[PDB]
C-alpha cells in the first residue's frame, strides 16, 4: 500500500511544480523536502502524515478548482 | 559574469499510471514482497549545484612516495603494451554525436556541428599544432 | 486534428493559404484546392517539398516518399502523389463523406469582405460556415487595421491639438471616433502604452481617455488583438415549454413593472427570446425588470460596448441590491459602484470579450443591433443559461463594417438574432415610446416600425423640417455642408430658445464646423445612440446612402425629447417626415 | 494484386498455356505460348511490386503521423490530465486524514500554511461561515486533519478580535464571516 | 525519356514492324524486320541507361553544394557574433584602474585572479544565513579586499528588493536566504 502513497506523492509534486510553486524559493524547498522524504519512508505510519502536510500546501492556493475537480 | 545569480531546480518526474495499474492487477507490489519500488526521480531545491561544489571541497594536496610511485608506474605501464596509439590528422577523426553542446562561450551560437563545419581540416590542424607549443 | 467545416468529419488537412486555416476533409480539401487559388496544404507537417532550396508548395505536385514529401523534381523513385483519386492523402482518409456543393465556403474564404453579397452569404449559410465567416471577417478587419500607417507626434501645438507626421507608403485611417488609436512612449529598446486616443481634424484635435503631457516621439496605431477560434453556434436551439422552466416569478410586483409581467412570463416559456425596444421604451427598464420579477434567478448582463453595460449597471443600481451585483472589468473608465471581478455573484455585468466561463439562470443581451455573429457565438461558448433574452432594435444602427464598400447591409443580415426577428418577428414587443413627441413617433413608426410604434406624449408642435440642398464639400474622409449650417445659424437668431439644442449629423467634419459656428454640443448619429436631449438640430449634409440610412435616420432625429429641427437634403426622407415645413430665408 | 488489367493478360496467358499443355500440340508453338507467358510475369511481378511496396509505405506513413498527432496533442493538455489523475488516486487511497481536509477544502475550510507535524507549531485556518464552524470547532477544541488543536485566537476578516462564547446564532450577522482561527496541536 | 534521339529510331523500326506485320510478307522477309527492332531496343537501352543514372549524380551535386554554401554562410554569422561579443565585452574594462596595476609589473604579466580583485568596481556577496551576514556584510558600509565598499542594493532568492531594516535576528526566518548584496567600491 506504501507504493500507492509514493506514487500519489509523485503526482502531487508534479502538479504543484506545474502550478508555478517553484517561483517561491522556501515553499518549493519545503515541498521538495517532503516529497523526497516520503519516497524514502519505510513505514506507512509516517508517509501518511507527511503526505497530508504536503497536500495542505495545494489546498491553500486558489489555482486548483476543487469542487469541480472532485466531480466523483 | 552577470548581475544576478541563478538558482536551478530539478523536476519531480512523470508517472505512468497505466503500467502500474496493470502490474498491480497481476499481483505485484504487495506487502511482504521480495520486489518493491526503490528507484525514483528525486527533486531538488534552488541550491543544488553550489551544494555539489562543497564536495569538490574534499580534494586535498597530497605528496606521494616518489620511489614507490616510480616503480608502480613502471609496472602499470605494462598493462598497456598490447595497444597502439599516436597522433592522427583531421581526416581520421570520428565524432559520435554532432548535436551536443560546445561549452561556455559557443553555446550561445550553436552546437558542435557548427564549429566542425566552419573550420576546415587545415584550420583544425593549425589549432592542433598551436596547442603543441 | 479537428473537424471538417463542411462535413464535421474528423480531419487534419487545413487549407494553407486560407486565412483561418479551416479543417477540410480529403474530398473537401481537394475541391477547395482545385476550385480556388488555395494551393498550400497544411497537415501535421506541411505538405511542402522538404528538399533544400525548393519552393514547391502546391499539393498537386507533391509525392510522398521514404518518410517525407517531395516535389516531382526532387522525389525519390518510390512514391504515390499526395493529390490523387479525388482526395488528398492525410489523416482520417477513410472516414470522409464530402460535400455536394463547396460554393459557399469558397465564396466566403475567397471574398475580400467588400461586397454586401459576402455578408449575405455569411449570415445565410450554415451555422458552421456562419462561424467560419465570422472568424475570417474579424481576422480580415484586424489585418486591414494593420494596413494603416503610423502617426507620430511631431509637434504639440497646444492642449487638445497636436501635429502628426504619418508613415510613408501606407494609407492614413479616416479620422473619426470609429478609429480608436493608442499612444506609445519611446523607450530605450521598446514601447509602452500611454492610453487609447481618438482623432479629428483641426492640426488634429485629439481626445484621449487619460490626459497626458505627450511630447515629440509618441506615435499612434490602431490596436489589434488575436482572433480566437469559434466553437459555439450564434444561436442555441429553440425550445418551447408549457410552463416557466428554471425560474420562479415573484408574487408581489410593482406597477412600474406590471406592463412587462406577461413578457416576463414568455421569457420563461422559451429557451431564448428576442426583444425589440424602440427609442425611449424602457429596454433597460425591462431587462432590469426581469431581475426583480425573478428575484432568485442568477442573471448575467452582457453587451458589446462598455457604455451600455454601465448604463445597465446605472439602472441596476437604481433597482437592484448593490451587494448582489458585480462589474467584471479586464486587466477604459467604466462603472465602478459594484464589486469588481466577482464572477460568482448573483448579478454579473460584463462585456462580450471579457465574460468569464460560468452558468446562469438568465443571460441578458442588450444592444443586439450592434452585435455580430462573432459576439453571439463567443458568449454562448462562455455562458450556459436556462433562458436567453436578446434586446435590441433592427431600426437602429449596426456595428460598423469598415471593409464594406459595395451595397448596404440590411438589418436582417446584421446577425442571427436580427435575422430571425426581421423574418419571424420579435418574440415580444414594447409598443410604448415615452421620449419623443408623437410627430417623431408617427414618422418613425411608418418608416421602420410597420406603424407599430405608439407614442406616449402628445404632439409638441416644435418638430420642424426644411428642404435645403446647400453646398457639399468633402475633406479626406467626411463631408461638410456649410450653407446647411448657415441656415441653422439664421434659425438660431430668430429662435434663440433653440440654442439649448444639440447638433447632430452623420459626419464628424460637419460637426466640427458647426461646433465653431453654432456653439451647440455636437454628436454623431452613431455615438448619439443611447442618449437623449430636449432639443436637437439635424443636418443631413448629403444625400448619400450613409446619410439616407433608414436605421441611422431613425436613430438621428429621435434623440430629442421636446422639439427638433431637420435641415434635409434628401427629398424622399423629407416627404416621409411628418413635421411642419418651412421656407428658406 | 488481383484488380489490375495485366492480371487479365496473365490470366489469358495461363489459360492458353493450360490448353497447350493439356493438348500436347507442338514443341515451338507452346514455346510461343510460354514466350508471351513468362514475360507476362515480367510486367506483372514488377508492377505488382512497386505498388505492394507503396502500400506498406502508406500504412506506416499513416502511422508515424497518428503518433505525432498524438504526441503533440498529449503534451498540450497536461494541466488537466495530471490534476484529474491526482484526484482519482487520492480518492482511491481512502484515508480519513486526507478525506477530512479534502471535504473541508471543497466546501469552506482552507488553511493558510502547511499543517505542522510537531506537537507545538501554530495552525491558521479560514472559516467562511458558521455552518462549518459547527462541524469543525466545538468549544475550545478544533478537530481538523484527524487531530485535536486547541484554539488560541479567532479574528474576523477586518482584523478585529472576537471571543469564544459570543460566537453564536443571534449575533449571526453581527460577526464578519471570514473568521480566521489560530490553533496549536494537542 | 522521350526527347532522346533513339526514340525516333525505335519508333520508325516499330512502325515498319507493324506495317509489314499487317502486310505479313514472310519469315524470310520479317527476319531483318524483327532483328532491326531487336537491336533498336538495345540501343535505346544503352543511351537511356547512360542518362537516367546521371540525373541522380547531378541532383546529389546540387544538394551537396547547397549544403556547403549553407555551412559557409553560418561560418560568417558565427564569426561576426564572436567578434562583436569580444568588442562589446572589452568596453567594460575600466581601462584606467587596470593600466596602472599592469604597468607596475616587472614583465607585464600579472595573475588573472588579481585583476578583478584590484580593478573591478562592483561587489556581489552571497549570504546563506543571518549569522554569516553579521560578520561579513554588517551595516551600510563594510570592508573587503583591503578596500571599503558601500551597500546600494540587496535582493533575496526571488530577486525581490529587501530593505536593510528587515534583516534582523527574529525576522530572519521570514526571508529567502541566499541574500545577494551588491555594492560599489567607494573612494
Ligand atoms: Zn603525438
Ligand atoms: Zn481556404
Ligand atoms: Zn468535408
Ligand atoms: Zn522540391
Amino acid at each position: 500500500k506504501m507504493s500507492d502513497v509514493k506514487c500519489t506523492s509523485v503526482v502531487l509534486l508534479s502538479v504543484l511544480q506545474q502550478l508555478r510553486v517553484e517561483s517561491s524559493s522556501k515553499l518549493w524547498a519545503q515541498c521538495v523536502q517532503l516529497h523526497n522524504d516520503i519516497l524514502l519512508a519505510k513505514d506507512t505510519t509516517e508517509a501518511f502524515e507527511k503526505m497530508v502536510s504536503l497536500l495542505s500546501v495545494l489546498l491553500s492556493m486558489q489555482g486548483a478548482v476543487d469542487i469541480n475537480k472532485l466531480c466523483e | 559574469l552577470t548581475n544576478n545569480v541563478a538558482f536551478q531546480t530539478v523536476k519531480p518526474g512523470n508517472f505512468n499510471k497505466d503500467f502500474y495499474d496493470f502490474a498491480v492487477s497481476k499481483g505485484f507490489f504487495k506487502e511482504g514482497s521480495s520486489v518493491e519500488l526503490k528507484h525514483f526521480f528525486f527533486a531538488q531545491d534552488g541550491n543544488a549545484a553550489i551544494s555539489d561544489y562543497d564536495y569538490y571541497r574534499y580534494n586535498l594536496p597530497t605528496m606521494c612516495d616518489i620511489r614507490q610511485l616510480l616503480f608502480v608506474v613502471e609496472v602499470v605501464d605494462k598493462y598497456f603494451d598490447c595497444y597502439d596509439g599516436g597522433c592522427i590528422n583531421a581526416n581520421q577523426v570520428i565524432v559520435n554525436n554532432l548535436d551536443k553542446s560546445a561549452g561556455f562561450p559557443f553555446n550561445k551560437w550553436g552546437k558542435a556541428r557548427l564549429y566542425y563545419d566552419s573550420m576546415s581540416y587545415e584550420d583544425q590542424d593549425a589549432l592542433f599544432a598551436y596547442t603543441k607549443r | 486534428v479537428g473537424a471538417c467545416v463542411l462535413c464535421n468529419s474528423q480531419t487534419s488537412l487545413r487549407c494553407g493559404a486560407c486565412i483561418r486555416r479551416p479543417f477540410l476533409c480529403c474530398k473537401c480539401c481537394y475541391d477547395h484546392v482545385i476550385s480556388t487559388s488555395h494551393k498550400l496544404v497544411l497537415s501535421v507537417n506541411p505538405y511542402v517539398c522538404n528538399a533544400p532550396g525548393c519552393d514547391v508548395t502546391d499539393v498537386t505536385q507533391l509525392y510522398l516518399g521514404g518518410m517525407s514529401y517531395y516535389c516531382k523534381s526532387h522525389k525519390p523513385p518510390i512514391s504515390f502523389p499526395l493529390c490523387a483519386n479525388g482526395q488528398v492523402f492525410g489523416l482520417y482518409k477513410n472516414t470522409c463523406v464530402g460535400s455536394d456543393n463547396v460554393t459557399d465556403f469558397n465564396a466566403i474564404a475567397t471574398c475580400d469582405w467588400t461586397n454586401a453579397g459576402d455578408y449575405i452569404l455569411a449570415n445565410t449559410c450554415t451555422e458552421r460556415l456562419k462561424l467560419f465567416a465570422a472568424e475570417t471577417l474579424k481576422a480580415t478587419e484586424e489585418t486591414f487595421k494593420l494596413s494603416y500607417g503610423i502617426a507620430t507626434v511631431r509637434e504639440v501645438l497646444s492642449d487638445r491639438e497636436l501635429h502628426l507626421s504619418w508613415e510613408v507608403g501606407k494609407p492614413r485611417p479616416p479620422l473619426n471616433r470609429n478609429y480608436v488609436f493608442t499612444g506609445y512612449r519611446v523607450t530605450k529598446n521598446s514601447k509602452v502604452q500611454i492610453g487609447e486616443y481618438t482623432f479629428e481634424k483641426g492640426a488634429v484635435v485629439y481626445r484621449g481617455t487619460t490626459t497626458y503631457k505627450l511630447n515629440v516621439g509618441d506615435y499612434f496605431v490602431l490596436t489589434s488583438h488575436t482572433v480566437m477560434p469559434l466553437s459555439a453556434p450564434t444561436l442555441v436551439p429553440q425550445e418551447h415549454y408549457v410552463r416557466i422552466t428554471g425560474l420562479y416569478p415573484t408574487l408581489n410586483i410593482s406597477d412600474e413593472f406590471s406592463s412587462n409581467v406577461a413578457n416576463y412570463q414568455k421569457v420563461g416559456m422559451q429557451k431564448y427570446s428576442t426583444l425589440q425596444g424602440p427609442p425611449g421604451t424602457g429596454k433597460s427598464h425591462f431587462a432590469i425588470g426581469l431581475a426583480l420579477y425573478y428575484p432568485s434567478a442568477r442573471i448575467v448582463y452582457t453587451a458589446c460596448s462598455h457604455a451600455a453595460v454601465d448604463a445597465l449597471c446605472e439602472k441596476a443600481l437604481k433597482y437592484l441590491p448593490i451587494d448582489k451585483c458585480s462589474r467584471i472589468i479586464p486587466a477604459v473608465e467604466c462603472f465602478d459602484k459594484f464589486k469588481v471581478n466577482s464572477t460568482l455573484e448573483q448579478y454579473v455585468f460584463c462585456t462580450v470579450n471579457a465574460l468569464p466561463e460560468t452558468t446562469a439562470d438568465i443571460v441578458v443581451f442588450d444592444e443586439i443591433s450592434m452585435a455580430t455573429n462573432y459576439d453571439l457565438s463567443v458568449v454562448n461558448a462562455r455562458l450556459r443559461a436556462k433562458h436567453y433574452v436578446y434586446i435590441g432594435d433592427p431600426a437602429q444602427l449596426p456595428a460598423p463594417r469598415t471593409l464594406l464598400t459595395k451595397g448596404t447591409l440590411e438589418p436582417e443580415y446584421f446577425n442571427s438574432v436580427c435575422r430571425l426577428m426581421k423574418t419571424i418577428g420579435p418574440d415580444m414587443f414594447l409598443g410604448t415610446c415615452r421620449r419623443c413627441p408623437a410627430e417623431i413617433v408617427d414618422t418613425v413608426s411608418a418608416l421602420v416600425y410597420d406603424n407599430k410604434l405608439k407614442a406616449h406624449k402628445d404632439k409638441s408642435a416644435q418638430c420642424f423640417k426644411m428642404f435645403y440642398k446647400g453646398v457639399i464639400t468633402h475633406d479626406v474622409s467626411s463631408a461638410i455642408n456649410r450653407p446647411q449650417i448657415g441656415v441653422v445659424r439664421e434659425f438660431l437668431t430668430r429662435n434663440p430658445a433653440w440654442r439649448k439644442a444639440v447638433f447632430i449629423s452623420p459626419y464628424n467634419s460637419q460637426n466640427a464646423v458647426a461646433s465653431k459656428i453654432l456653439g451647440l454640443p455636437t454628436q454623431t448619429v452613431d455615438s448619439s445612440q443611447g442618449s437623449e436631449y430636449d432639443y436637437v438640430i439635424f443636418t443631413q449634409t448629403t444625400e448619400t446612402a450613409h446619410s439616407c440610412n433608414v436605421n441611422r435616420f431613425n436613430v438621428a432625429i429621435t434623440r430629442a425629447k421636446v422639439g427638433i429641427l431637420c435641415i434635409m437634403s434628401d427629398r424622399d426622407l423629407y416627404d416621409k417626415l411628418q413635421f411642419t415645413s418651412l421656407e428658406i430665408p | 494484386f488481383s484488380s489490375l488489367p495485366s492480371y487479365a493478360a496473365f490470366a489469358t496467358a495461363q489459360e492458353a498455356y493450360e490448353q497447350a499443355v493439356a493438348n500436347g500440340d507442338s514443341e515451338v508453338v507452346l514455346k510461343k505460348l510460354k514466350k508471351s507467358l513468362n514475360v507476362a510475369k515480367s510486367e506483372f511481378d514488377r508492377d505488382a511490386a512497386m505498388q505492394r511496396k507503396l502500400e506498406k509505405m502508406a500504412d506506416q506513413a499513416m502511422t508515424q503521423m497518428y503518433k505525432q498527432a498524438r504526441s503533440e496533442d498529449k503534451r498540450a493538455k497536461v494541466t488537466s490530465a495530471m490534476q484529474t489523475m491526482l484526484f482519482t488516486m487520492l480518492r482511491k487511497l481512502d484515508n480519513d486524514a486526507l478525506n477530512n481536509i479534502i471535504n473541508n477544502a471543497r466546501d469552506g475550510c482552507v488553511p493558510l500554511n502547511i499543517i505542522p507535524l510537531t506537537t507545538a507549531a501554530k495552525l491558521m485556518v479560514v472559516i467562511p461561515d458558521y455552518n462549518t464552524y459547527k462541524n469543525t470547532c466545538d468549544g475550545t477544541t478544533f478537530t481538523y486533519a484527524s487531530a485535536l488543536w486547541e484554539i488560541q485566537q479567532v479574528v474576523d476578516a477586518d482584523s478585529k478580535i472576537v471571543q469564544l462564547s459570543e460566537i453564536s446564532m443571534d449575533n449571526s450577522p453581527n460577526l464578519a464571516w471570514p473568521l480566521i482561527v489560530t490553533a496549536l496541536r494537542a
